[PDB]
Formats: C-alpha cells, structure tokens, sequence
C-alpha cells in the first residue's frame, strides 16, 4: 500500500504540475464568449 | 477468538487495500485525462 | 510544407477524440459499478437491522450489536462509495 | 453464481456505458415534435 | 384527415395527432415535389 | 435560428444562446466567403 501511495503522490505531483500549468494570459478571451452569452441573454428578453 | 479477529482483519485488509488501488487507478486515469487535455499539438498545425 | 502538417493534425485530432470518448465511457461504468455497489450495500444494512430485531424479539442482545457493528461498517463504505461517486461525478463532467 | 454476477457486473457496466452515452445536444428537436403534437391537440379543439 | 375524422368521432386524440404527422410529411413532400417539378419544366422549355 | 425560436417556446435559454453561436460563425463565415467572391470576381474580370 505504501508503494500504491507512492503512485498517488506522483499523482499529485502531476496535479501540481497542472497547477503550476494553469496560468493562461488567453484567459481574457473566454470572458469575452460569456459577453457573448449576454448577447443571446439579451435576445432572450428580446423574444418578449 | 483469535481466529474471528483474524478473519475480521484479513478481510477488512483485503477489501480497503482492494478499493484504494481501485480508486488510485481511476485517479491516475483521471490525471491521464487531464494531462491529454494539456497535451495539445497546436504547435504542428501552426507549423504547416 | 505546412499542408502535410496541418492534415497530419488533423488527422490525430481524429485519434484524441476517439480516446477521449473512450476515456468517458470508462468513468460512466465506473459510477455505475459504484452505485450499483453503494445501493445494494445500502440494503445489507437494513437486512442486518432486520436480523438485530429477530435479536430484539428475545434475549441475544450480542446478536444485535453484532448487527449494529455491521451496520457501521456498511454504512461508512456508503458514505466513502458517496465521496467516491461524487469525485466520478465531476471527473465525468470534467471529461465532457 | 459469483461468475454469472460478475456478467451481471458487466451489464451493470454496458448500462452504465450507455448512460455515459445519454448525452445529446439533438434532444431539443424532440421538444419540437412534441411542439408539433400540439399542433394535432390544438386541432382537436378545432373540430368541436 | 378522414382517419383523423374517425378519431374526431370518438376518444383517439393520439391517432388524429398521428394522421396530423403523416399529413405533414406529405405536404412536405409534396412541396418538394412541386420544386422539382417547376425544375424540370424549365430545363424542359431550355431544351426544347 | 428556428431552433432558438423552439426554445423561445419554452425554457432553454441555454439552446437559443447555442443557437445564436452557430449564427454568429455562420455569418462570420458568410462575410469571409463574400470577400473571397469579390476577389474571385475582380480576379476573372482581370483575367477575361
């Protein structure tokens, strides 16, 4: 079991390596498509 | 006595170890997953 | 040229889906073995309870803790199962 | 019995797979046949 | 529509929503049809 | 953009703002389209 938990921290040592990966400067842009959204959001009051 | 004891040990060990190299592996499976989502070859269609 | 490397993209583009799809169907089994295994563990406990009354009927009150102590026991594997099922859960919505 | 269980653990694993398949975007388009049987219910007002 | 009428007769709501359907389908086809027919009447006269 | 009227019949904002997305790409690929026809058609003129 102490091997198999060996694997799960070099499961979390991945974990952290994606964590260390999840700065994204492309960020801004998936904002962007949820102002998007808001546009078919406004055409959903517009069907009124 | 000691033999129920026994008995009680060696199956709770059994199943608990069992579970938890389960759930390890569905965890590693996961982190595959996720290392696949990351994994993205952009670089090679930007190339051509 | 850029052509070869672009249809070449293409075409294993072709290839991560079909393992992604793969990967998705494996965790749809997984939270199904696991709930299979959570319900019916779910009615074990009640069996062992209806067992700890045919104690409670006469004397054998060792009976019936001994029922009890399985009823623990089944009741954490469903509460560890639940935590488990719900990790399969977002994982598979992760996934899709 | 244990081996006719564990095929039964497989069809729990099959069911379990087509549930991983339930998701569809085209159901919406079911919503509009049932649209379409209002139209029919609609008609049978009309005949009164 | 006359089997639709027959379910106008009595109770079959289901059965007037399902000629409803088959009349759909017809009309749709039928339009279609229609298209193509005024196509082949004008390649008819440019050949001609 | 018919079914995102469906969904004005009923409940899914959700579809009619997917909906809007694909007319958003479809437009989008309509403009590119029509400036390749403007370059295709000075392209033939200049070489008739």
């Amino acid at each position: 079991f102490e091997r198999m938990e060996n694997k799960v921290l070099d499961m979390e040592a991945t974990s952290q390596a994606a964590g260390e990966l999840a700065g994204f400067g492309i960020e801004n842009q998936f904002a962007q498509l949820e102002a998007s959204s808001g546009v078919e959001d406004e055409l959903a009051a517009l069907k009124a | 006595r000691n033999l129920a004891a026994l008995e009680a040990k060696i199956s709770e060990a059994k199943t608990k170890k069992n579970m938890l190299q389960a759930r390890a592996k569905a965890a590693k499976a996961n982190a595959e997953l996720q290392q696949t989502l990351g994994g993205l070859g952009t670089s090679s269609a930007t190339s051509a | 040229d850029p052509e070869k490397v672009l249809e070449q993209a293409v075409i294993d583009m072709q290839e991560d889906l079909v393992q992604l799809r793969q990967a998705v169907a494996r965790t749809i089994a997984e939270e199904k073995r696991t709930e299979q295994r959570l319900n019916q563990d779910t009615q074990e406990a009640k069996k062992w309870e209806d067992r700890a009354k045919l104690a409670l009927t006469n004397g054998e009150e060792n009976l019936a803790r001994e029922a009890l102590a399985r009823k623990k026991s089944l009741t954490d594997t469903a509460a560890a199962y639940q935590t488990q099922l719900a990790q399969q859960r977002t994982m598979s919505e992760n996934l899709r």
